[PDB]
């Protein structure tokens, strides 16, 4: 039984960096897989990065050379370090938790559909000026 | 060869009846469980789900013919008429060759998913899997159509005639057709799964399992269950180019329900696509 809150959303200049946090409230996060998803206005939700309970990480092709997902089970936090952001990365970023720790990261865009545990989302805006 | 005729009659009446009877029970219960599981638990389907559901539709079509086939073997004659001869002959070959193809495309899907977990490629889209499933049904319908053309040339209008091309008609043409169908319908999809198992092993060695489990089980199930039948169908035809002929026909009869055991056991693949569907099934029950 966990509740998620995403934080770190803000305004970034093109080429800039930003770190998001997915914080959990509940007994333990150890056995959960945590995936990061994003939704731009008028577009479908898309997975960007996922971390299994075993610590394995997966990245979508569009963010592979730029993002890093990491976890701290003691602080029950999952971070998404986002480097070299561009206007096309503007979206509400959400984190989701899978109690089957080795499931989500196999097929994040399909398996996200089976999850009941989502955060409220945090807005990331990449614009010049 | 009255002794071999006694064996043929007993194999058809008792062995085929019992073996298809067990496949009918196990297959219906297994397939209806996974079909209802998808209809009630799965909300957003991927490529593997599409292929698995098609595999169950193929199995169910075959399972629906078994009361007719069991009754014909049990009584010693075909009495259902021309329309049911063509529809049953279609379904039996279609189930055999669509089943290995759906497992071949599931195997390719598991390989692409291992490399691209986020399914960005067109080949990984749900809509593309629907297109491929439709292509599988069309291709297999076409592979089976020369057999149906031959059947329509036989006196099926008589109502008690429904021949097997392995046992009837020109052996030269039946062998060419049977060997090409063995190649395209069986050996090629099996080889493609073997190739993608190898590609999977190489990918994982570089990066250093479940994806390997589905493909290995598919290669094993089809190698074990389809090989005796494909050898014997071809040997049955070749022998027609005596007691040896009746003895080969008896071996051939034995292999047929062994190939179709596939349709009773392939719902196991629903539990090898890493979604914890088994656990999802229990939650609803
Ligand atoms: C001499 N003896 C006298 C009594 N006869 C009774 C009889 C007549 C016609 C059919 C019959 C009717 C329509 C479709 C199929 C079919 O597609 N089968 C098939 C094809 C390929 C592989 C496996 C099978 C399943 C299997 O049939 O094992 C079979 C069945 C029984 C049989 C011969
Ligand atoms: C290219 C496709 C080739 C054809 C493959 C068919 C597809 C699967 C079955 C469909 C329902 C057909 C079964 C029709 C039921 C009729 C029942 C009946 O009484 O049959 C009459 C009898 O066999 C003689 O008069
Ligand atoms: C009509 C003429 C024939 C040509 C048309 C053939 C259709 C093949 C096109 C595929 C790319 C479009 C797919 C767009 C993205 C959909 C994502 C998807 O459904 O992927 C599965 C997901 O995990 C859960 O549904
Ligand atoms: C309309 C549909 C018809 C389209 C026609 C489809 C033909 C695709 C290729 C088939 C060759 C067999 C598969 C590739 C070779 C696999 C050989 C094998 O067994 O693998 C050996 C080894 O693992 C490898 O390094
Ligand atoms: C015998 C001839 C059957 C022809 C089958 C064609 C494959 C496509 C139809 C089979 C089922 C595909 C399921 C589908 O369209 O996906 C719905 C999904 O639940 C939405 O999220
Ligand atoms: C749902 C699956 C639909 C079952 C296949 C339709 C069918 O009845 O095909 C068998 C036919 O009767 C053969 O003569
Ligand atoms: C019946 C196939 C007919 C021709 C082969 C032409 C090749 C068509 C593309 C084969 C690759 C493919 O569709 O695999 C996708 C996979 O099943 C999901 O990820
Ligand atoms: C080049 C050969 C052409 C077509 C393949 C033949 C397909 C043959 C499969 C049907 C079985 C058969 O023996 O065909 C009937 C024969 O023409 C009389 O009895
Ligand atoms: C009838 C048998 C069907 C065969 C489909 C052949 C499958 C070929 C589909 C291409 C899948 C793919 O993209 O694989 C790339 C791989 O790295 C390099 O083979
Ligand atoms: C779970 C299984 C339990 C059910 C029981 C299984 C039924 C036995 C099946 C086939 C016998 C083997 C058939 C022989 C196939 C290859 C042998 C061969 O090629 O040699 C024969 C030769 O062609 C003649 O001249
Ligand atoms: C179950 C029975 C297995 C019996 C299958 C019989 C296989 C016989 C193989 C063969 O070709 O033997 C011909 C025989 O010698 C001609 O008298």
């Amino acid at each position: 039984e966990v509740q998620l809150v995403e934080s770190g959303g803000g305004l970034v200049q093109p080429g800039g960096s930003l770190r998001l946090s997915c914080e959990a409230s509940g007994y333990t996060l150890a056995n959960y897989a945590i995936g990061w998803f994003r939704q731009a206005p008028g577009k479908e939700r898309e997975g960007v990065s996922c971390i299994s309970s075993g610590g394995s990480t997966v990245y979508s092709e569009s963010v592979k050379d730029r993002f890093t997902i990491s976890r701290d089970n003691a602080k029950k936090i999952v971070y998404l370090q986002m480097n070299s952001l561009q206007p096309e990365d503007t979206a509400v970023y959400y984190c989701a938790a899978d109690p089957f720790g080795e499931r989500l990261c196999i097929d994040p865009n399909t398996f996200a559909g089976y999850l009941e545990t989502w955060g409220q989302g945090t807005q990331v805006t990449v614009s010049s000026l | 060869c009255e002794n071999w005729l006694a064996l043929e009659n007993i194999l058809e009446k008792y062995y085929l009846s019992a073996f298809y009877g067990i496949e009918f029970i196990v297959g219906m219960l297994g397939n209806f469980t996974v079909v209802f599981g998808y209809l009630f638990c799965m909300k957003n389907w991927n490529s593997s789900n599409v292929y698995l559901f098609n595999l169950s539709i193929s199995d169910l079509a075959f399972l629906c013919t078994l009361p007719m086939l069991i009754r014909s073997y049990a009584t010693g004659n075909w009495t259902y008429g021309d329309v049911l001869c063509i529809s049953n002959r279609y379904v039996l070959h279609a189930n055999l060759y669509t089943s290995i193809l759906f497992l071949t495309f599931i195997s390719i899907d598991r390989y692409l998913l291992m490399k691209f977990p986020f399914r960005e490629h067109i080949l990984q889209k749900k809509e593309f899997a629907i297109l491929i499933s439709l292509a599988v049904w069309v291709l297999v319908t076409l592979e089976v159509l020369p057999m149906l053309t031959f059947i329509t040339s036989t006196p099926i209008e008589k109502g008690d005639s429904c021949v097997d091309y392995a046992s009837s008609g020109n052996p030269k043409y039946s062998l060419i057709y049977s060997l090409c169908l063995t190649l395209l319908g069986f050996l090629i999809p099996l080889s493609v799964m073997c190739f993608f198992y190898y590609k999977m092993v190489v990918f994982l060695k570089k990066r250093s399992n479940k994806p390997l489990r589905l493909v290995v089980l598919a290669v094993v199930i089809f190698s074990v269950l389809f090989t005796p039948y494909h050898i014997m169908r071809n040997v049955r035809i070749a022998s027609r180019l005596g007691c040896s002929q009746k003895a080969i026909n008896c071996l051939y009869i034995l292999t047929r329900p062994l190939a179709f055991l596939n349709s009773a056991v392939n719902p196991i693949f629903y539990f090898l696509v890493g979604d914890h569907f088994r656990d999802m099934l229990f939650s609803k029950l």
